[PDB]
RNA sequence: UUUGCUCCACACAAUAUAGAUGGAUACGAAUAAGGCGUCCUUGUGGCGUCGCUGAACCAUAGCAGGCUAGCAACGGUGCACUUGGCGGAAAGGCCUUGGGUGCUUGCUGGCGAAUUGCAAUGUCAUUUUGCGUGGGGAUAAAUCAUUUGUAUACGACUUAGA
RNA sequence: GCCCUGAAAAUGGAUGGCGCUCAAGCGUGUUACCUAUACUCUACCGUCAGGGUUGAUAUGAUGCCCUGACGAGUAGGCAGGCGUGGAGGUCAGUGACGAAGCCUAGACCGUAAGGUCGGGUCGAACGGCCUCUAGUGCAGAUCUUGGUGGUAGUAGCAAAUA
RNA sequence: AGAACUGGCGAUGCGGGAUGAACCGAACGUAGAGUUAAGGUGCCGGAAUACACGCUCAUCAGACACCACAAAAGGUGUUAG
RNA sequence: GAAAUUGUUGAAAGGGAAGGGCAUUUGAUCAGAC
C-alpha cells in the first residue's frame, strides 16, 4: 500500500467525483442529498458536504460514515507514479510505505 | 574418439571440385607480369600434344 | 419497411470452426471444444482461434433481426401465412423448402395482399 | 535526487519521571521530508538510546545557504562502506552552494568507489575560508590569478539528420 | 505557379505495436517539419489522405482515397498518431499521406 | 578489369569462322559481312576503335586462331584465344 | 525534402552511419553511400583485424559454400553492417534493400551530385581526441580487398577534374557577387532588407 | 512459316506502381583548424572578413495559370536546329558558338472566371505491353535426326556432313 | 574502483543480433516517452443477488421491468439446450406441379450445438410442436469391415552355355 | 535425497526475463477510449544518438536478478583515499 | 450415387514445407435497403 495524510482538497475531489454509498449491500453514486439523507440522517449527516466534514475531523460517527462510503475506485496515476520501481519504500526511491503529505498529489494524479 | 593411428588424408582439397572442365580448352588465368620495357611479344601460344 | 430498430452489431462474423478441421479431412468444421490435456487452443495461447462463449452473445433488441429488421417465420401454406396479419413490420414470412410451385403462387399473391414481407419470393420459378 | 538541507530536530517522549528531553538537533541532506526524518532516526539510534517510537520529532526546517552566488570551495569528510571495509575520506568540491557540492559528492564517490547511497555517511561540510588552506591539487589548480583557457574541438549538436557541409570545430 | 500544394507531406511509419504484438487501428505518422511533441500539437484533428492508384475505374476515376486524421502525438521526436476510417494496408510503410490544413484554427 | 572493346581484322579465312557457328553446312556463312564494311573506308571507322583502346584499356591483348587444317586432325574448326602483349607503350601495343 | 540522398561516408563511423541509413530506408527513402573505403571503425587497426578474423572462421562445417560469406569489399562490409540492423528476411526489410545503394569511390552520375554528411555519425564529433580508429579501405586491403591501388587512382583523377570545376565555380561567383554588392544600396534592395532578405 | 523483324512520330487501348506533387543545389583537405576577398618578394606569406547550421540559396504572381495594349531595356527562360569540345569507374551526361521561335511578373492598362452550389485526391505522374497508321533500315540460326571419339551411366561434351 | 595477468576442449556462433569506445560500456541522478487480457469510464452478453408490477385489454406473473455486483480452470459436479432411430397426441402439416437423399469458397439466424433458404441432381415418401422411449452423437482404441493413396511407372522381371 | 512455514506450477492464459511449467508484473466474457505495472527507448523495435557528474582502451573489453560461472595471488595501467 | 483418390477446363499463389489468427489493400462474387 502507499498511504499519507490527505488534505481537504483532496478528499473534497474524491467524494465529488467517485464518492458511492453502500446502500441496502449496493453500490450507489451519491448524485443527490437525499440519498445520503435516507442512508446517514441518523447521526446528523445530510448532505455530501457534511460526508466530507465526518471524514477530515474524524467525528462521533466516523465509522459509520467511513463504511457508507464505498471503497474507491482509482485508476492508474496521470502522470506516472514518479520512479522507475514501485516495490520499494518511498524513502527508498519506490512507491510504498507512509508518503506523508505526497499521497496527495499521487491520488489527484489517480482521482 | 580418436583414430588410433595417425595417417595423411587421401587426396588435394586445393584442386576441388573434381567436376568436369567447362570447355576442352583450359583458359588462362594468368599471364607473365608486365614491364614497359621489352619490345612487343605474345606471352602464350597454342599447340597440340 | 420494418419497426425501427437500433444499429445492428454482431461482435464475431467468422464462423468458429473446430480444431484442424482445416488440416484433416475426417474433422469437419462443426464447432467441438478440446478436452485434451496438452492443447494449445483449450489454453488460449496467443495467435491460435477463439472460441465460442457467452460474451459474443448479441444484443437482445437485434437478436434474430435479419438485416431487414424482421423475423424469419417459416410459412408453409396460407393458413400460416395469415397468422402475421397484425405482425408485417417485425415478421417476414418465408416460404418452406419443400412447398411445390404452384402453391408458392398462391402464397405469394396473398402474402402481397396483406402486404407481408416474404424473404425468398424467388425460388422455383418458371422463367 | 537534488538534495536539500534540512534541520532535523528530535527528542525522547516526555514522561513524569524526566520531563524536558535534550533536544538533539542534527542536519541532513535529503531529497524530500519524509527522507530527511528517516535519515535523523537512523543516525540517531547510532548515538544514543532512542528509536521512532521511544521518542518524537519537534521541528524541521529547511537550510538554504546565504550566498547563492559567491563561489565556494568546501571540505568535506565522509565515512562509507566499499566491499571489504568502511574507510574514512576527506575531498574538496569547488561550486556555488552547500547542497551542490554534496551533490557532487555523492555522484564523485558513486562513479570511483562504486557506493550508493545507503553506504555513505556525510561527516561535515565546511567552507575552506582560506585560500592556500586547499590540499587537494584538483581544486588548488583552478585558484591562480588569471585564470583562462579554452575549449578546443567544440562538437555543434545538428538538428537535422543531414548536413550539408564538413562541420567544423573551431571556438 | 509550379507549386499547388496545399497540404503538408507525411510518411506512414507503421501500426502502435509492442515488440511482438501490434494494432492495426492505429497508425503512426511522421510530419516533414516536425520534430516536437509542442510543434506536432498544431496538427491534431487534420484530414489525413491516403492517395493510391489502380487499373479499374470505380466511380469515375482510378485514383482512391482512405481518409483519416491525426488524433494525438506520439514519442519525443514529433511523430502523431492517426486512425482511418478502415485501417490502413501496412504494405504502405513508408509510403507518403497527405496532411491537409482543415479544419483550421488560423 | 572489363573489355572496353573489340577491333577485328578486315579479312577471316574459312577455319576461324566455323568457330562461330554450330552447324556450318547449313548457312549462308554471312559471317562478318557487315563488318568488312566497317573497313573499305580512308580511315573513317576502324581508327576510332583502335584509339579508344589507345586512350584507356591499360591491358591489350590479341585474339590469335590456330591452323588447325595444317596439323593432321579431323576437326577443321580452329581454336581462338586471347594472348596479352607483355611489351610496352601500350600504345604500341595497339601498333603492333 | 529529397528524391536521393547521397552520403560522403569518409569520416564516419560504420555502425552509426548504418544505423542512420537503416532508419532513413525503412522510412522510405532512397540512399546513395559513396567512398566507403574511407569509412572509419572505432578501435586500433589491430582490434578490427582480429574481429575480422574471429568472423572469418564462422562457416558451415559440412559445406563451405551454404556457410555465412565474408565479403571483403569495403563496401560490402558496411553493407553487412546495415544488413543486420533491418529484417532483412521479410518483404518489407527487402523492399528497404532495394533503396539503398553503396560504392566504392565516388562513380559516374553520382560524381556530379551534392554530398551530403551525417554529423551524428562523423568520426571528429563522436570519437574523443586521441581514440584510435580504423579506415575501412585498409582493414579490407588486409583481409582481401584488392582495388586499394584501382581506387586511388580514380579518385586522383576524379578529384582534378573535381577541382577544375570548382575552380570556375568560384570566378563565377565572384562576378556573381560583385554584381550584388553594386546592386545594393538601391531603393528595391532596402525594402528587401526591411523584411529581411 | 501467307506480309514476318527492328527503329523513328502520334493514335487509341490495356497494364501496373514499396509510393513525384517547385530544384538530389557537385572542390579537395584539416578539425589542437579552415573558407573567402585583397596585396606582394608566390609562401607552411601578410592583411581583412565568415561560421556559432539548409530557418540557406535558387525558384516562386497570371483559367492546373486564359485573351489582348502600351512603356523601359537587348537582359531571363523554355523549345526544336546548329558549331566546337570534354567525360570509360556503371562514361549515356557536362560545357559551348550562331540563328529562329514562344513566353517574360522589369513597369502601367483592358477583357474572362460564377453553378464543382459549404469540403469530398477531385484525376495533370511514369512502367510495361498490344493493336493501327506513314517513313526509313536488314534479309539468320539453333535443336532433333545422321556422324566422331580428345567424351560418355543417361543427359551432357567434342567433331563432320549441300 | 575500472582494466590487465592468472584464464586450457573438442562441427562455426552468439551482451538475442547488428554493431557500439567523452558509448549504444560501468556507477549514479533528474525528466520525457513506449506499452498487458492489469487499473478508471462507457456499451453490449451471460451469472448471481436484492426489489417493483394481477389493474382493466392482449394471450409468455416460470412474464415485463428497476438496481447492484461479478465472469480463469484440469480431474470432477450440477444446469439449460442441439441432433438421431422408434412410440401416443396434434398441425383436417409438406409432397409425382417433385418427398427423402446427395452437391454447392451463394444468402440468413443462433455464442454454439445446430437451424433455415436459393440453385443443381433425383424419384416416393417426410416434417413442426407437446410428450414417451432407447441398440441415440466419434479423430484416435498397433479399434472392426470395406475402400483408396504417396511410395511409383519405382524395386524389379539377370541361376539352369544360344 | 529428506523435512518446516508460506506462495506457486500441476489446473493458467496475458505483458516482461531473446528463448523457458515454477522468476518479475499481472490472473482472463465481447469491445472502445484513457493510464500504467514489470521491462524498456542507436537499428532490428513502439519509445529521448535525452540531460548531468565521473570512470574504463582491454594483441581473449564490457554490457542487468533467478541465469546460464570463474578463485587465490599479482600490475609506477589509471583514478581516488 | 458421398468421401478418400483421379483426369480435363477455369482462377490464384509459390527463393528450404503447407495449413492458422488480428487487421486492411487488391480481385471475384453477393444479400439487404431505395
Amino acid at each position: 500500500v502507499a498511504y499519507g495524510y490527505p488534505s481537504y482538497s483532496t478528499i473534497r475531489q474524491l467524494v465529488y467525483k467517485r464518492g458511492f454509498g453502500k446502500i441496502n449491500k449496493q453500490r450507489v453514486p451519491l448524485s443527490d442529498n437525499a440519498i445520503i439523507e435516507a442512508n446517514l440522517g441518523k447521526y446528523g449527516i445530510l448532505s455530501i458536504d457534511d460526508l466530507i466534514h465526518e471524514i477530515i475531523t474524524v467525528g462521533p460517527h466516523f465509522k459509520q460514515a467511513n463504511n457508507f462510503l464505498w471503497p474507491f475506485k482509482l485508476s492508474n496515476p496521470s502522470g506516472g507514479w514518479g520512479v522507475p520501481r514501485k516495490f520499494k519504500h518511498f524513502i527508498q526511491g519506490g512507491s510504498f510505505g507512509n508518503r506523508e503529505e505526497f499521497i496527495n498529489k499521487l491520488v489527484k494524479s489517480m482521482n | 574418439s580418436h583414430r588410433k593411428y595417425e595417417a595423411p588424408r587421401h587426396g588435394h582439397l586445393g584442386f576441388l571440385p573434381r567436376k568436369r572442365a567447362a570447355s576442352i580448352r583450359a583458359r588462362v588465368k594468368a599471364f607473365p607480369k608486365d614491364d614497359r620495357s621489352k619490345p612487343v611479344a605474345l606471352t602464350s601460344f597454342l599447340g597440340y600434344k | 419497411a420494418s419497426l425501427p430498430h437500433p444499429k445492428i452489431v454482431k461482435k464475431h462474423t467468422k464462423k468458429f470452426k473446430r480444431h484442424h478441421s482445416d488440416r484433416y479431412h475426417r474433422v469437419a468444421e462443426n464447432w467441438r471444444k478440446q478436452k485434451g490435456i496438452d492443447s494449445v487452443v483449450r489454453r488460449r495461447f496467443r495467435g491460435n482461434i477463439s472460441q465460442p462463449k457467452i460474451g459474443y452473445g448479441s444484443n437482445k433488441k437485434t437478436k434474430f433481426l435479419s438485416p431487414s429488421g424482421h423475423k424469419t417465420f417459416l410459412v408453409a401454406n396460407v393458413k400460416d401465412l395469415e397468422t402475421l396479419t397484425m405482425h408485417t413490420k417485425t415478421y417476414a414470412a418465408e416460404i418452406a423448402h419443400n412447398i411445390s410451385a404452384k402453391n408458392r403462387v398462391v402464397i405469394l399473391a396473398r402474402a402481397k395482399a396483406l402486404g407481408i414481407k416474404v424473404t425468398n419470393p424467388k425460388g422455383r420459378l418458371a422463367l | 535526487a537534488h538534495f536539500k538541507e534540512y534541520q532535523v530536530i528530535g527528542r525522547r517522549l516526555p514522561t513524569e519521571s524526566v520531563p524536558e528531553p535534550k533536544l538533539f538537533r542534527m542536519r541532513i541532506f535529503a531529497s524530500n521530508e519524509v527522507i530527511a526524518k528517516s535519515r535523523y532516526w537512523y543516525f540517531l539510534q547510532k548515538l544514543h538510546k532512542v528509536k521512532k517510537a521511544s521518542g518524537e520529532i519537534v521541528s524541521i526546517n529547511q537550510i538554504n545557504e546565504a550566498h547563492p552566488t559567491k563561489v565556494k570551495n568546501f571540505g568535506v569528510w565522509v565515512r562509507y562502506d566499499s566491499r571489504s571495509g568502511t574507510h574514512n575520506m576527506y575531498k574538496e568540491i569547488r561550486d556555488v552552494s552547500r547542497v551542490a557540492a554534496v551533490e557532487t559528492l555523492y555522484q564523485d564517490m558513486a562513479a570511483r568507489h562504486r557506493a550508493r547511497f545507503r553506504s555513505i555517511h556525510i561527516l561535515k561540510v565546511a567552507e575552506i575560508e582560506k585560500t592556500a588552506d586547499v590540499k587537494r591539487q584538483y581544486v588548488k589548480q583552478f585558484l591562480t590569478k588569471d585564470l583562462k583557457f579554452p575549449l578546443p574541438h567544440r562538437v555543434q549538436k545538428s538538428t537535422k539528420t543531414f548536413s550539408y557541409k564538413r562541420p567544423s570545430t573551431f571556438y | 505557379a509550379e507549386s499547388h500544394r496545399l497540404y503538408v507531406k507525411g510518411k506512414h511509419l507503421s501500426y502502435q505495436r509492442s515488440k511482438r504484438v501490434n494494432n492495426p487501428n492505429v497508425s503512426l505518422i511522421k510530419i516533414e517539419g516536425v520534430a516536437t511533441p509542442q510543434d506536432a500539437q498544431f496538427y491534431l484533428g487534420k484530414r489525413i489522405a491516403y492517395v493510391y492508384r489502380a487499373s479499374k475505374e470505380v466511380r469515375g476515376s482510378k485514383i482512391r482515397v482512405m481518409w483519416g486524421k491525426v488524433t494525438r502525438t506520439h514519442g519525443n521526436s514529433g511523430v502523431v498518431r492517426a486512425t482511418f476510417r478502415n485501417n490502413l494496408p501496412a504494405k504502405t510503410f513508408g509510403a507518403s499521406v497527405r496532411i491537409f490544413l482543415y479544419p483550421s484554427n488560423i | 578489369l572489363r573489355s572496353l572493346t573489340t577491333v577485328w581484322a578486315e579479312h577471316l579465312s574459312d577455319e576461324v569462322k566455323r568457330r562461330f557457328y554450330k552447324n556450318w553446312y547449313k548457312s549462308k556463312k554471312k559471317a562478318f559481312t557487315k563488318y568488312s564494311a566497317k573497313y573499305a573506308q580512308d580511315g573513317a571507322g576502324i581508327e576510332r576503335e583502335l584509339a579508344r583502346i589507345k586512350k584507356y584499356a591499360s591491358v591489350v591483348r590479341v585474339l590469335v586462331h590456330t591452323q588447325i587444317r595444317k596439323t593432321p586432325l579431323a576437326q577443321k574448326k580452329a581454336h581462338l584465344a586471347e594472348i596479352q602483349l607483355n611489351g610496352g607503350s601500350i600504345s604500341e601495343k595497339v601498333d603492333w | 525534402v529529397e528524391p536521393v540522398v547521397v552520403i560522403d561516408g569518409k569520416g564516419h563511423l560504420v555502425g552509426r552511419l548504418a544505423s542512420v541509413v537503416a532508419k532513413q530506408l525503412l522510412n522510405g527513402q532512397k540512399i546513395v553511400v559513396v567512398r566507403a573505403e574511407e569509412l572509419n571503425i572505432s578501435g586500433e587497426f589491430f582490434r578490427n583485424k582480429l574481429k575480422y578474423h574471429d568472423f572469418l572462421r564462422k562457416a558451415t562445417a559440412f559445406n563451405k559454400t551454404r556457410g555465412p560469406f565474408h565479403f571483403r569489399a569495403p563496401s560490402r562490409i558496411f553493407y553487412k553492417a546495415l544488413r543486420g540492423m533491418v529484417s532483412h528476411k521479410t518483404a518489407r526489410g527487402k523492399a528497404a534493400l532495394e533503396r539503398l545503394k553503396v560504392f566504392e569511390g565516388i562513380p559516374p552520375p553520382y560524381d556530379k551530385k551534392k554530398r551530403v554528411v551525417v554529423p551524428q555519425a562523423l568520426r571528429v564529433l563522436r570519437l574523443k581526441p586521441g581514440r584510435k580508429y580504423t579506415t575501412l579501405g585498409k582493414l579490407s586491403t588486409s583481409v582481401g580487398w584488392k582495388y586499394e591501388d584501382v581506387v586511388a587512382k580514380l579518385e586522383a583523377k576524379r578529384k582534378v577534374s573535381s577541382a577544375e570545376y570548382y575552380a570556375k565555380k568560384r570566378a563565377f561567383t565572384k562576378k556573381v557577387a560583385s554584381a550584388n554588392a553594386t546592386a545594393a544600396e538601391s531603393d528595391v534592395a532596402k525594402q528587401l532588407a526591411a523584411l529581411g532578405y
